[PDB]
């Protein structure tokens, strides 16, 4: 939206960038049960 | 992809006619012919 008010890759259509398939919560969910997990293993 | 089609183009591109009109007009011998080339003309104004 922001780019027809003025990322371009969709109108120079090219090429299209495709998502990491992972959510950025969902990894960051991963992460801090990670850091609860080794102060118990250690 | 599907693109929007194209429509609307925008596309970028005046002899005077005083001296016929204006003054003594010559004498059917003394006919005066005025020379215009590649310059827009009214039909309507005359």
């Amino acid at each position: 939206d922001d780019c027809m008010q003025q990322i371009c890759a969709q109108y120079v259509a090219g090429y299209k960038v495709l998502p990491p398939l992972m959510d950025v919560n969902m990894e960051a969910a991963y992460t801090s049960s990670l850091l609860g997990s080794i102060a118990g293993v250690g | 992809s599907f693109e929007a089609k194209p429509s609307g183009s925008v596309v970028e591109q005046e002899c005077d006619f005083s001296p016929l009109l204006s003054g003594t007009p010559p004498q059917v011998y003394n006919f005066k012919r005025l020379v215009f080339t590649n310059c827009n003309y009214n039909l309507t104004k005359l």
